[PDB]
RNA sequence: ACCGAUAGUGAACCAGUACCGUGAGGGAAAGGUGAAAAGCACCCCGGAAGGGGAGUGAAAUAGAACCUGAAACCGUGUGCUUACAAGUAGUCAGAGCCCGUUAAUGGGUGAUGGCGUGCCUUUUGUAGAAUGAACCGGCGAGUUACGAUUUGAUGCAAGGUU
RNA sequence: UAACUUGGGAGUCAGAACAUGGGUGAUAAGGUCCGUGUUCGAAAGGGAAACAGCCCAGACCACCAGCUAAGGUCCCAAAAU
RNA sequence: GACAAUGGUAGGAGAGCGUUCUAAGGGCGUUGAAGCAUGAUCGUAAGGACAUGUGGAGCGCUUAGAAGUGAGAAUGCCGGUG
């Protein structure tokens, strides 16, 4: 590579998804409705009731 | 939006009629006078804008009805004061001022908007049966349906 | 490294804005308010489309029952008639011969009464 | 009692129509050659 | 003269010598195109198709073969939370007419 | 040409002036100054001072007479508020806004 | 591969200061003329303020509250338009009038017709008379570190790795 | 023209009406609680004046083209005096 | 070339637009940068150019890296103005 032509091997490395940045991107509520999509967002580690 | 005609007031013609309402039923020669004001019968008809002919009623004392209408069919009409309903009314407004059922009841055939409030302004009613607007020269026109 | 907001938001924001040229009032500069009236602008516009096209129909329609009143004869039969005759002319055709041409409208009137 | 809904730019500006003030009524004092009220002294 | 060709989805009236529009042709610019669905023809005298008159192209030259303004196309749902934007063009051919029934 | 004068911050607020100038606009200058010295406002002394300056520049330094000139325009515009308060009831204190009036007047000749 | 005046220290300015509290204590705002002060001699209206000429300057339509100078908001001028009309304000259809472009099946306005109860939130269901927002601007919310798992990529491979 | 297996990621655990088989209620409820089907929710369009849940029918985008569904065809209002 | 499929909330998947910083490459700029304003401009969308006016000194483009990366609603915080 010449270096101001690199190239990532195909394949490797797609772009992080960036939740709550607006509707269109599908992530606007981010994830969730009004249960414990709260920010302590605590299932307990691993339990039921 | 392309090809189909539209007409102008730089491209139109409204010509008189007089009509003989005597031996008529109110609500066919309504209907029918509604039509010939709304311009619905020129093939040049376009809807914004006024392409109908004026129509004059004639003996309009002797219009018809049927049933116990002239009894039993009240027009009522309220003053928008509390209380202020008025019947005082029935198909024998025929008897007085029948001009004005007959204007009633055809301008109620016409839309609400101002174009067919404007084109209610074509018609003219007279129980008599000679009329004013000889000088307008109008044909006589026979009621078709 | 800090981002700034600069640019890009107000630039959206005018091109929104700029889109309400016709509109009344606060309806024209604010953003928020242009926003909306802009987006029911679109689906009105939208609807009005599929709908031009009724509207258009209908009104070749009446012109047409117009014009074989004209001819004593019922808007119902003259089409009957035609189908039943073979003709394959569009409506919007029919009012714009019966306007530019009686003759030739006459003409396909009494074609069409035959075959009845 | 508060305004439910805020005025609009177009309604105030109907509103003052009314209120501008009167072109003064104003006769030419003769020779002093100032200016005053209609039947008021020439000073 | 007048003349009725079935020529996009649908019906054209063209009195010859006329600038018209019509859906795209896949024909050069400049060529002449030859309309062969020809479904009435008005005038002193007047031949009335079955479908089709039989014979009678009307011929027109291409003038051009560009696209329409673009009208965007927006709508959404309220409250619930989508909208859809998308432009469109719809491409077009611009042609005169030149002598109907020849 | 046509000679204008301004007077900046005028402590009179924008409305009222507005309300004298609204009189003098448009007509002839002597005119002008009659009406302004018989109005009862505060601005009606402020525009005349100005009005005067304008027909000074005008004659002075363009050489028109001065009896031919006409009021071509004359506005006022907001210029910046001194903002101060009133205590109120109940230990609150609500705003008052002190603003001010930029006065502009153009006076005139003929095309040229 | 940190901030660039609402950021970065509370503090880029005589900040633990104005200001508040009896006290402990709490705690702001506020940077930018120009290359050079050359900071408008002089004349003029004015009590001054301020202003028009004359001038310095590349620029003062850079003039001190001074680079750029957005939007709200206030005004002057007007091309088209409006005083028989029931309006979520637009859209689709469309005369009339006026204009002339990033030249294209142009721009402004709009008599009249058809259609049409904002947006969020929350909801079984909101034109909703359920919630939120006066307007405009700036700021304002899935990050990072370290484990765990799984996918893709790459190097080796009965070996791989520090 | 699907099914199932295994693994990464979910949201959901307030439902509503109409038909229908039933329990409770009073063969009361726009009632409540279950079985079945559809529709709404998450579905615009046409019809039912208007009218989430009814009837017709599921909107990739453009057209001033045709046929039809429910429902309609004297005037408002397209189409049968 | 025919032939299909393309309503949609929670949500899953995918492909992209734009912001600031950096690397390298290739450029633009007092004969006028960015910014701001105006326009009938191009793209399926985010969005991209272009001309004129203003401004008076810094900017893009290409590829890849990394993010204090995108506002209309929180009785949000501060400023201005109704
Ligand atoms: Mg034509
Ligand atoms: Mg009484
Ligand atoms: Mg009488
Ligand atoms: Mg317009
Ligand atoms: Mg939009
Ligand atoms: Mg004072
Ligand atoms: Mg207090
Ligand atoms: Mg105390
Ligand atoms: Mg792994
Ligand atoms: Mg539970
Ligand atoms: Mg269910
Ligand atoms: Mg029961
Ligand atoms: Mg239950
Ligand atoms: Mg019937
Ligand atoms: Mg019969
Ligand atoms: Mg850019
Ligand atoms: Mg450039
Ligand atoms: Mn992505
Ligand atoms: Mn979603
Ligand atoms: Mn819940
Ligand atoms: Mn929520
Ligand atoms: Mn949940
Ligand atoms: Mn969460
Ligand atoms: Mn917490
Ligand atoms: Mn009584
Ligand atoms: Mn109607
Ligand atoms: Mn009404
Ligand atoms: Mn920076
Ligand atoms: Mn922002
Ligand atoms: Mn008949
Ligand atoms: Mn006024
Ligand atoms: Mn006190
Ligand atoms: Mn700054
Ligand atoms: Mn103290
Ligand atoms: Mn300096
Ligand atoms: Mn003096
Ligand atoms: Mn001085
Ligand atoms: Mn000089
Ligand atoms: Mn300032
Ligand atoms: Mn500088
Ligand atoms: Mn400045
Ligand atoms: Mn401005
Ligand atoms: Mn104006
Ligand atoms: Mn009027
Ligand atoms: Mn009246
Ligand atoms: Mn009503
Ligand atoms: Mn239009
Ligand atoms: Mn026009
Ligand atoms: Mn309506
Ligand atoms: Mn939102
Ligand atoms: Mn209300
Ligand atoms: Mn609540
Ligand atoms: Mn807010
Ligand atoms: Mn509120
Ligand atoms: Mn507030
Ligand atoms: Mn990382
Ligand atoms: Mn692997
Ligand atoms: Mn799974
Ligand atoms: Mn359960
Ligand atoms: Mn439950
Ligand atoms: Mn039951
Ligand atoms: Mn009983
Ligand atoms: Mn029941
Ligand atoms: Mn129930
Ligand atoms: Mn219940
Ligand atoms: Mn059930
Ligand atoms: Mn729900
Ligand atoms: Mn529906
Ligand atoms: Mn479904
Ligand atoms: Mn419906
Ligand atoms: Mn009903
Ligand atoms: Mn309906
Ligand atoms: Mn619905
Ligand atoms: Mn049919
Ligand atoms: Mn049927
Ligand atoms: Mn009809
Ligand atoms: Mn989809
Ligand atoms: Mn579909
Ligand atoms: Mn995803
Ligand atoms: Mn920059
Ligand atoms: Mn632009
Ligand atoms: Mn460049
Ligand atoms: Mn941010
Ligand atoms: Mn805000
Ligand atoms: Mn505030």
């Amino acid at each position: 590579m010449k270096l101001h032509e690199l190239k990532p091997a195909e394949g490797s490395r797609k772009e992080r998804n960036r939740v709550g940045r607006g509707v269109a991107t599908g992530n606007g509520k981010t994830s969730g409705r009004g249960h414990k999509g709260q920010k302590a967002r605590s299932g307990g580690g691993v339990r039921p009731g | 939006m392309r090809q189909t005609f539209m007409a102008n007031e730089s491209n139109i013609e409204r010509k008189w009629y007089v009509i003989d309402a005597e031996g008529q039923t109110l609500g066919r020669l309504s209907s029918e006078v509604a039509s010939i004001l709304r311009g619905k019968n020129k093939v040049t008809y376009t809807p914004h804008v006024d392409t109908g002919d004026y129509v004059i009623v004639i003996n309009a004392s002797k219009i018809e009805f049927t049933g116990n209408k002239e009894t039993d069919k009240v027009y009522y009409r309220h003053s928008n004061h509390p209380g202020g309903i008025k019947s005082i009314t029935a198909g024998e407004l025929r008897r007085t001022n029948p001009e004005r059922l007959i204007e009633n009841s055809i301008k109620g055939m016409l839309p609400s908007t101002r174009l067919g409030e404007k084109q209610g302004k074509k018609l003219f009613v007279y129980g008599g049966a000679e009329h004013p607007h000889a000088a307008q020269q109008p044909e006589n026109y026979e009621l078709r349906g | 490294p800090r981002v700034k907001g600069g640019t890009v938001t107000r630039a959206r924001r005018k091109k929104t804005i700029k889109l309400a040229k016709g509109y009344f009032g606060s309806k024209h500069t604010l953003y928020k308010v242009a926003k909306q009236q802009v987006m029911k602008s679109g689906q009105y516009a939208f609807r009005d489309r599929r709908q031009r096209k009724r509207d258009f129909r209908k009104l070749w329609i009446t012109r047409i029952n117009a014009a074989a009143r004209q001819h004593e004869m019922s808007y119902s039969r003259l089409m009957n008639g035609l189908k039943k005759a073979g003709i394959d002319i569009n409506r919007k055709m029919l009012s714009e011969i019966a306007i530019s041409d009686e003759k030739a409208f006459a003409q396909l009137v009494t074609k069409a009464k035959d075959a009845l | 009692a508060v305004p439910k809904r805020r005025t609009s730019k177009t309604r105030k500006n109907k509103r003052r129509t009314h209120f501008k003030i009167s072109v003064p009524g104003m006769t030419e004092c003769p020779n002093c050659g100032r200016e005053y009220k209609l039947s008021h002294r020439v000073c | 003269m007048f003349a009725i060709i079935e020529t996009g989805g649908k019906q054209i009236k063209v009195e010859e010598g006329q600038e018209i529009f019509v859906e795209k042709l896949d024909v050069n610019e400049g060529d002449t195109f030859t309309f062969d669905k020809v479904l009435f023809v008005g005038g002193d005298s007047v031949k009335v198709g079955a479908p089709t008159v039989e014979g009678a192209t009307v011929t027109a030259t291409v003038n051009k073969q560009g696209r329409g303004k673009k009208i965007t196309v927006f709508t959404y749902k309220r409250r619930k939370n989508s909208k859809r934007k998308k432009g469109h063009r719809q491409p077009y051919t611009k042609l005169t007419i030149d002598k109907i029934n020849a | 040409m046509e000679a204008k004068a301004v007077a900046r911050t005028i402590r009179i607020a924008p409305r009222k002036v507005r309300l004298v100038l609204d009189l003098i606009r448009g007509k002839n200058a002597a005119e002008a100054i009659a009406i302004l010295k018989l109005t009862n406002k505060a601005s009606s002394p402020v525009i005349e001072k100005v009005l005067m300056s304008a027909l000074a520049n005008a004659e002075h330094n363009y050489d028109m007479n001065t009896d031919e000139l006409v009021v071509k325009e004359a506005y006022a515009n907001e210029g910046p508020t001194l903002k101060r308060f009133r205590p109120r009831a109940q230990g609150r204190a609500s705003a008052i806004n002190k603003r001010t009036s930029h006065i502009t007047i153009v006076v005139s000749d003929g095309k040229e």
